[PDB]
């Protein structure tokens, strides 16, 4: 009859509630009318092609604007002293001083300074001209199309796959490991040795000459013969100019380690070697499980056989195979969990080990990328912990999982939750305690009475890596051991050079200030996990509500009876954790940024002393770096940072607006609207017009969402405005 | 509209009915308990879903359960 | 006259009861076969609704 | 709840403690006797006046012994 | 039981308010309530204040059904008064609800029909299941 | 431990002098023989004393010129954490054991909650000192330090 | 006092408030307007005409001398590190 | 060129919001 068509019960709502909820439930296929397992699987599979189409289109546009409105070529010729251009600006509201200030990077008009690091990435892989960027944009536009073509193709009956096909896991793993991971990594190693590395050295190897240009002097033979060391005889000289055939070796596969001294980035030869190396593990690994040829494993049976006799895990993992394969919420929560972990692994390894040329010197880009991925990694983790409860409520079969490791979690759930409470309470009581204590004496003017615990455990790890600072005498920095000498030159000499670099971010110096914050982050992790698992383990029910299983993942509440039951659903527990997640990542990004902007200014001394007490954070970090930001537009002038000053205030406004939906609740607003409904009816010249949807206050759950969205958007945008401007201003 | 159910664990104290302001429930002759009565939910159409009935139930966990389902003007409690 | 004494302590087996694995004293036990749940039980601790008693099914252990 | 007998009764949950203070001055919920209430609040005003009076005494006292008022003059 | 029916009766004294019926009554539904008073008393009247009860049949038209019961439940208390209300609709029609059976819902009656009674007991409900229904059937 | 002990520190030593000069700056406006005078001078000796003591007991002091505690377990610096830590757990357990011992004694007979809001039972018969030997609760553990109602 | 199941309208606020006026008309000048306002009375056809009337906005911006789209000229700042 | 497109990026909301409105009230 009406929108939403997928929900008839929703479509018959006379109020404005239907339009809202029609949007918020469009992707929840399992709740749609007359849903079948068949319809469920190839809706996702088709929605999957839709997502790919967006990514390729989004990436196509990036290659387009940089080629059309970005200099790039000007950037290539002097990567150190030119600012990359994202795209042009066209805004009628712009005053002349605006068009003025934003004209940068040698552009004919006002543009935006790119902080995505696409310039360094594209330059490192071998893109040298705008023409190259266009061909990529066209190719991605074409890739974006065939994704839609495949999406449309499998929605057709003559090409649609069976659910069982989707549930054949043994073969999907075998291909994804061997093909999706292995081959793609192998193919990339080819681009590196054919284009990236030779493009780095100085030769332009492209489609019209790649067929006639050897990647290596010696033939393809040495690989096939067996002697592969010949691919490492002649590496690039330390004093090598990128994009210049100066001090350029011939080797296409090395393990030098450390950084290319001019670019401060990892060697391309190391990477061409890396991907080639990992491709194999993936390639062999993608041949573990059984398919149609008579050899291979059975995942189920391996899970079945893993039962420790004599307790204490019970039935082990029996029936666990079918619980996962029949539940795509388990799979997603399992996927987000793994993806979320390596998302941070990207953030941690990309600032410590820069992969692209001239990215380490672009301090605004480095800060942005780390902060970017940590918040991305943050939200992903809350999703892995969100599809968890949904699995328990919608897809969990208690009987089929009788006394296995999964079912043993629900029967001692009070143990996991209470100790998470203890660990959270422990960390909080002392981390906050040590902080406040330190502020007291500095107020009292006696900073020599502070509790400054030296992170001696972590410093012991640093010395174990090769850092000759401190007197620890541990592996890779000791007097006699099998570890360092296993270096056998190769990685160690180039890498040990890199670790004792006082300039790079590769293993910075840490102290008492680094101790307190790491505990704050540990507090943030534990508490967030406490909230999320408690929502998961009590998703099917508690003692306050034993039949929570019968109400679904998201419901408003259970009423004011039995003392009150506000925010008792597993959905709300997620919604509460999102707050704690933002706080945690907030502390992480604060800690990363401040320690770096003090390092970049050549003044780590200020961080080492001000980070030990909380007033230092608010003043020497928050207050101190805001001056240039908040003067983006002044009652006297107008700078290029005016965008960020405005967005800074914008973020504050969205943030505070969420507070309205989180503090004030529905019954007040509904009664207010009822008076407004009366008004409109009794007002002449306005009676002629009537609404087609009954005006009602937002729902209890909707408001918690809407408020959280405001809270999260303002949270991000405010810090984004500050992270960029404060860093861009000083550089 | 809203979905309400009654369970045999009831003891016929009739408090769920007295609590309801829209008259959704009523008492029914039954042989299951000493009162020999039991709650009934005939008029779910007039149910607003406020769970006043649940806060009057003395049974260890509720014998009457309200499951908020599809919304209607009556359930939305609108006077306009 | 049926399963549980008048003063006997009894462990609850409902799973949905506030006192799910707890113990409690029985008030009495009606003898009408019609009655689904007799075996009234007193408890020392109240639940989220401030009631101290509840009637249970015949299936429970004693102690 | 000291004020009311059933209220005082016994404690079974911690909610009793919070309620005790929340309705400590809620005199019209302890009795329906208007005279009893009025008598209660009238005396309560005296107890108030005593506290602010004591408050004033400390302000004058501190001004005498622990202040540099003479020096400021 | 035979519904008594209501034809015409005088309305209680009041003088007007802004909480009365509005459009919904014209196009969807409106509810009327009738009660007899042994004295011209004064009652609160929801959605407003102070109205004289009147003595006689007493007929009042309201909306939401609930407004009628609130008044009715206050009408049964304070004053020992019997009452009944119906749902008028927009095109005549006679739907009589409450008491209905003629004896109050709280008082057990001989022939009512259970409607939505589960003899399973709570906690013995199942878990889905992609099939229709939720398990609390 | 890139830190060099508070004795051979030039920063931590400099920090001492900086603090006392500021205090000395204040007594110049009050004229000795006056009250605010001693209070300032009494503060100065405490300043000198605490700086003097910290150098004695060890304490490594970073480049910032402030003492950093070492909690690795190093025997040279046990007094910085382990010995105070052992003292804490002692009192922490003692409190824990005395409190537990109380709620246990209360439970049989009486109205148990009556004793919780009002304890006109002081240390019961004599429960406090029982904490002097709390660690013997290890022997309570081998018997029934825990109830067997839920799990093991 | 006055409820009549017969007429459900007066019972409700069905009645047009006296602001209704079903009186005569206005001068014959209408004969003119009815002639020239006809093409816009069709609906849907007008919906389109106005949207394609958005072709005006394109025309007005493609050609516009006095909107800030020029620096006007300056020598740009380097500026924090060039 | 680039002064023709951001407005059709604003004609489009006018068109989209209108169409969607018709879709949701149907
Ligand atoms: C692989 C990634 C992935 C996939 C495929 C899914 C898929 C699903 N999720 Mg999940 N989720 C994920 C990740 C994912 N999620 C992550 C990472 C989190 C952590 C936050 C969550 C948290 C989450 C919750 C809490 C819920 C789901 C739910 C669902 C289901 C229905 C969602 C829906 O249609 O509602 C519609 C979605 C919208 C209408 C989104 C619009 C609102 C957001 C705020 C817009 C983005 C913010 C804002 C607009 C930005 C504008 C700012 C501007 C100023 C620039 C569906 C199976 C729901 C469910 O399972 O039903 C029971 C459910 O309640 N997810
Ligand atoms: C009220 C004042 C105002 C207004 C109206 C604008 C308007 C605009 N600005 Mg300006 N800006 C302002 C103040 C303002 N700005 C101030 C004070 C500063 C600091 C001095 C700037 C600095 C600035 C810069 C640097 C740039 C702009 C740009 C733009 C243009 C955006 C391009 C676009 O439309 O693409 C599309 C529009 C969007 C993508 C917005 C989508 C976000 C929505 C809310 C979320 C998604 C909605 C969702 C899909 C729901 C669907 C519903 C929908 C289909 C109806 C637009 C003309 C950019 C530009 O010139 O374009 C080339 C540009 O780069 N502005
Ligand atoms: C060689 C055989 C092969 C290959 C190449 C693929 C490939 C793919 N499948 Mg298919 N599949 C296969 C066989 C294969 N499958 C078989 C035999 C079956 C069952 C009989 C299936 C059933 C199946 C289903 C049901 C689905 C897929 C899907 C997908 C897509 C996954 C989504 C994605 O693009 O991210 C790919 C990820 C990578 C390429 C990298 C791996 C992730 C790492 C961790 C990222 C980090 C890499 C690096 C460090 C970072 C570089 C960043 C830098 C470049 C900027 C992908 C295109 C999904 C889909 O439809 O697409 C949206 C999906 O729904 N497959
Ligand atoms: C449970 C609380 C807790 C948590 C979650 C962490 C977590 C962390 N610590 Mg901290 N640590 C703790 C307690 C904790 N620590 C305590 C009580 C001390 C002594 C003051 C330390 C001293 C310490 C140092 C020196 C360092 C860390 C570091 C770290 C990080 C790396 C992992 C590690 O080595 O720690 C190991 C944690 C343990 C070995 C203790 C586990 C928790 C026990 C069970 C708490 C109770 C022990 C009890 C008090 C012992 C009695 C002492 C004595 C009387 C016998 C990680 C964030 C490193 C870092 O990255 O610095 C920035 C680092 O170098 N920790
Ligand atoms: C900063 C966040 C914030 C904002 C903006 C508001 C705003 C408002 N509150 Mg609220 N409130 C808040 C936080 C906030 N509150 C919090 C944290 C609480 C907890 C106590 C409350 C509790 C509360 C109560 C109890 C009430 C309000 C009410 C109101 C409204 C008063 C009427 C009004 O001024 O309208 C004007 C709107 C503004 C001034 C907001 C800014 C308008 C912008 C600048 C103009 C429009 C921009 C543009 C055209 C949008 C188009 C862009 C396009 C792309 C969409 C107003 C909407 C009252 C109300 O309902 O109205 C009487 C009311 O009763 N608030
Ligand atoms: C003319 C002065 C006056 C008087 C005589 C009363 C009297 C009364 N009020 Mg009222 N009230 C007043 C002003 C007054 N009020 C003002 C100005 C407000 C607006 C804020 C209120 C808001 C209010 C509410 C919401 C309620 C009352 C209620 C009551 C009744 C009993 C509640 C009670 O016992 O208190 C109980 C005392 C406490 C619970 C102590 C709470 C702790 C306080 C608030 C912390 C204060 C912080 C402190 C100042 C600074 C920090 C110190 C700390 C760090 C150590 C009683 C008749 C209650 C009632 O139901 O009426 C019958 C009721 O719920 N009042
Ligand atoms: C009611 C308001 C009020 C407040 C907030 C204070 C607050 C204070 N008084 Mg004052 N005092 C007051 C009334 C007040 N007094 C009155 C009415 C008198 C006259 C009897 C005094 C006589 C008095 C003397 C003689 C002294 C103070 C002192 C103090 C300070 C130390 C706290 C203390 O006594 O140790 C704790 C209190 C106890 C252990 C007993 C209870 C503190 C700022 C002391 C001071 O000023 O320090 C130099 C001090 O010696 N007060
Ligand atoms: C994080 C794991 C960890 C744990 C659980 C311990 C635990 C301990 N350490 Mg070790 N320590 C660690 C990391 C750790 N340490 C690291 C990374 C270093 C290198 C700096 C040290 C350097 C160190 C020294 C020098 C000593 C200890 C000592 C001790 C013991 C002190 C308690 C005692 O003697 O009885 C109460 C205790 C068993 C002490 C010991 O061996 O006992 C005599 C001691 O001498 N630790
Ligand atoms: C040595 C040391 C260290 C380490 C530590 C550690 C690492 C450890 C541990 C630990 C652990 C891992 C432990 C565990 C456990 C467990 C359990 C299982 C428990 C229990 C308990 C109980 C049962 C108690 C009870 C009680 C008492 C007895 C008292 C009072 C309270 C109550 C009453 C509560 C560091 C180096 C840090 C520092 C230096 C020293
Ligand atoms: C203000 C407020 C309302 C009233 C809010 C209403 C009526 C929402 C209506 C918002 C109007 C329509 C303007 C919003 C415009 C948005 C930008 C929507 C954009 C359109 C799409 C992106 C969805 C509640 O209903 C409520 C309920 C529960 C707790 C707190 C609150 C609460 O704080
Ligand atoms: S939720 Fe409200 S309307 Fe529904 S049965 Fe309970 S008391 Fe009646
Ligand atoms: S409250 Fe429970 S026991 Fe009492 S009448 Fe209602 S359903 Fe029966």
């Amino acid at each position: 009859l009406r929108i939403p068509r997928f929900s008839q019960g929703l479509a018959q709502d006379p109020t404005t509630r239907r339009i809202w909820f029609g949007i918020a439930t469009a992707h929840d296929f399992e709740s749609h009318d007359d849903i079948t397992e068949g319809r469920l699987y190839q809706n996702i599979f088709a929605s999957h092609f839709g997502q790919l189409a967006i990514i390729f289109l989004w990436t196509s546009g990036n290659l387009f604007h940089v080629a059309w409105q970005g200099n790039f070529e000007a950037w290539v010729q002097d990567p150190f002293h030119v600012r990359p251009i994202a795209h042009a600006i066209w805004d009628p509201h712009f005053g002349q001083p605006a068009v003025e200030a934003f004209t940068r990077g040698g552009a004919l008009g006002p543009v935006n300074n790119a902080y995505s690091g696409v310039y360094q990435w594209w330059y490192t892989i071998g893109l040298r001209t705008n023409e190259d960027l266009y061909t990529g944009a066209i190719f991605l536009l074409f890739l974006s199309f065939i994704s839609l073509l495949a999406g449309w193709l499998h929605l057709q009956p003559k090409w649609k796959p069976s659910v069982s096909w989707f549930k054949n896991a043994e073969s999907r793993l075998n291909h994804h490991l061997s093909g999706l991971f292995g081959v793609s990594s192998l193919a990339w190693a080819g681009h590196l040795v054919h284009v990236a590395i030779p493009g780095s050295r100085g030769e332009y190897v492209r489609w019209n000459n790649f067929l006639d240009v050897l990647p290596y002097p010696q033939g393809l033979g040495p690989l096939l013969t067996g002697q592969w060391n010949l691919y490492a005889q002649n590496p690039s000289s330390s004093n090598h100019l990128f994009g210049t055939t100066q001090g350029a070796g011939t080797a296409i596969l090395t393990i030098l380690g450390g950084f290319h001294p001019q670019t401060q980035s990892l060697w391309l030869t190391d990477m061409a070697h890396h991907h080639l190396a990992i491709a194999f593990l993936f390639l062999i690994g993608g041949l573990m499980y059984r398919t149609n040829f008579g050899i291979g494993h059975s995942i189920k049976y391996i899970l079945e056989a893993h039962i420790p006799p004599g307790g204490r895990l019970g039935r082990g993992h029996k029936g666990l195979y079918d619980t996962i394969n029949n539940s795509i919420h388990f799979q997603l929560g399992l996927a987000l969990a793994s993806l979320g972990v390596i998302t941070s692994l990207v953030a941690q390894h990309m600032y410590s080990l820069p992969a692209y040329a001239f990215i380490a010197q672009d301090f605004t880009t480095q800060a942005a990328l780390y902060t970017h991925h940590q918040y991305i990694a943050g939200f992903i983790m809350t999703g892995a912990f969100a599809h968890g409860p949904i699995f328990f409520i919608r897809d969990y079969n208690p009987e089929q999982n009788a006394d296995n490791v999964l079912a043993r979690m629900l029967e001692h759930k009070e143990a996991i939750i209470s100790h998470l409470s203890w660990a959270s309470l422990f960390l909080g009581f002392h981390t906050l305690g040590l902080y406040v204590h330190n502020d007291v004496m500095l107020a009292f003017g006696t900073p020599e009475k502070q509790i400054l615990i030296e992170p001696i455990f972590a410093q012991w790890i640093q010395s174990a890596h090769g850092k000759t600072s401190y007197g620890f005498d541990v592996l890779l920095s000791s007097t006699n051991s099998p570890a360092l000498n296993a270096g056998r030159s190769i990685w160690l000499p180039g890498w040990l050079n890199a670790i004792n670099e006082n300039s790079n971010s590769l293993f910075l110096t840490i102290g008492p200030g680094d101790f307190l914050v790491h505990h704050a982050i540990a507090l943030g992790l534990h508490t967030t996990t406490l909230i999320l698992v408690k929502g998961a383990l009590d998703a099917r029910g508690s003692k306050l509500m034993p039949d929570k299983k019968d109400f679904g993942y998201s419901f408003p509440c259970d009423g004011p009876g039995r003392g009150g039951t506000c925010d008792i659903s597993a959905w709300d527990d997620f919604y509460l954790a999102v707050f704690w997640m933002l706080n945690t990542i907030g502390w992480v990004t604060f800690y990363w940024h401040w320690k770096h902007i003090t390092l970049w200014q050549g003044n780590v001394s200020q961080f080492n002393e001000s980070s030990t007490y909380l007033m230092g954070w608010l003043r020497d970090y928050l207050w101190l770096n805001s001056s240039q930001l908040i003067n983006g537009y002044t009652p006297l002038v107008c700078n290029s940072l005016s965008v960020w000053a405005w967005m800074f205030l914008f973020g504050h406004l969205v943030w505070a607006t969420g507070f309205m939906f989180l503090i004030s609740w529905r019954g007040y607003w509904q009664e207010l609207i009822e008076t407004l409904a009366w008004a409109h009816e009794r007002t002449p010249l306005a009676n002629l017009i009537r609404w087609r949807d009954k005006p009602v206050a937002l729902s209890i759950v909707q408001a918690r969402l809407v408020g959280l969205v405001h809270f999260s958007v303002g949270y991000i945008f405010t810090y984004a405005a500050f992270l960029i401007a404060s860093t861009s201003g000083k550089f | 509209s809203h979905s309400v159910k009654i369970y045999d664990t009831c003891i016929g104290c009739t408090q769920c009915v007295r609590a309801c302001p829209t008259d959704v429930l009523e008492m029914i002759p039954w042989g299951g308990c000493k009162a020999k009565q039991i709650a009934s939910a005939p008029r779910t159409e007039d149910c607003v879903g406020c769970k006043r009935c649940e806060s009057a139930c003395p049974t260890d966990f509720l014998s009457v359960r309200v499951y908020l389902w599809h919304e209607t003007t009556r359930s939305m409690g609108l006077a306009y | 006259p049926i399963g549980p004494k008048r003063g006997a302590k009894v462990k609850i087996l409902r799973q949905e009861s506030y006192w799910y694995k707890g113990t409690g004293s029985v008030v009495t036990v009606d003898q009408d076969p019609n009655t689904r749940y007799p075996v009234v039980v007193r408890f020392n601790k109240v639940n989220y609704a401030n009631v101290s008693t509840n009637n249970y099914a015949l299936d429970e252990v004693e102690e | 709840g000291h004020f009311s007998r059933t209220i005082a009764k016994g404690p079974d949950t911690t909610t009793w403690i919070w309620n005790l203070h929340a309705d400590a001055h809620d005199f019209d919920s302890h009795t329906s006797d208007l005279e009893e209430i009025s008598r209660k609040v009238f005396s309560a005003h005296f107890g108030q006046l005593s506290i602010i009076f004591l408050w004033l005494s400390g302000m004058y006292f501190h001004g005498a012994r622990f202040s540099n008022y003479e020096a400021w003059l | 039981t035979p519904p008594e029916l209501d034809p015409n009766t005088p309305s209680p004294i009041f003088g007007g308010s802004t909480g009365g019926l509005l459009r919904k009554a014209q196009v969807e539904e409106f509810y009327v309530i009738t009660w007899e008073s042994p004295k011209e008393q004064i009652f609160e009247m929801p959605t407003g204040g102070a109205a004289i009860m009147r003595e006689g049949p007493n007929l009042l038209k309201l909306a939401r059904k609930e407004q009628c019961l609130a008044l009715g439940t206050r009408l049964r208390s304070k004053y020992k008064i019997k009452y009944q209300f119906y749902r008028v609709f927009p095109s005549g029609e006679v739907q009589y609800l409450h008491p209905k059976d003629g004896v109050y819902p709280e008082k057990v009656n001989p022939g009512r029909q259970g409607v939505g009674v589960n003899f399973r007991s709570i906690g013995k409900n199942v878990s889905p299941i992609e099939v229709k229904f939720t398990g609390k059937q | 431990s890139g830190l060099t002990p508070c004795k051979e520190s030039k920063q931590f030593a400099k920090r001492e002098k900086q603090s006392i000069k500021k205090l000395e700056s204040s007594l110049k406006i009050y004229a000795a023989d006056s009250a605010p005078a001693l209070a300032i001078n009494a503060t100065i000796e405490k300043t000198k004393r605490r700086f003097d003591n910290y150098a004695k007991q060890g304490l490594l002091c970073g480049a910032d010129g402030l003492p950093h505690l070492i909690v690795s377990g190093d025997q040279r610096h046990w007094g910085e954490f382990i010995t105070p830590g052992i003292l804490f757990l002692y009192i922490a357990g003692w409190i824990g054991w005395v409190g537990r011992s109380y709620l246990i004694a209360i439970r049989d007979e009486k109205k148990p909650t009556q004793k919780e809001i009002i304890i006109d039972v002081p240390l019961a018969s004599r429960l406090v000192f029982r904490g002097f030997s709390w660690p013997i609760a290890a022997y309570r553990e081998l018997l029934n330090g825990e109830l067997v109602a839920k799990d093991v | 006092y006055f409820d009549l199941e017969d007429i459900g309208n007066t019972t409700g606020q069905w009645d047009l408030y006296g602001s209704d006026a079903p009186s005569p008309y206005s001068p014959l000048q209408s004969k003119f307007f009815e002639t020239f306002a006809a093409p816009f009375t069709k609906r849907g056809l007008l919906l389109k005409f106005l949207i394609l009337g958005g072709g005006s906005t394109l025309a007005y911006f493609s050609t516009t001398a006095s909107g800030d789209i020029l620096p006007i000229v300056k020598g740009p700042q380097l500026p924090p590190k060039l | 060129p680039s002064l023709f497109v951001p407005l059709v990026g604003l004609l489009f909301p006018a068109v989209a919001m209108a169409s969607l409105f018709l879709h949701v009230e149907k």
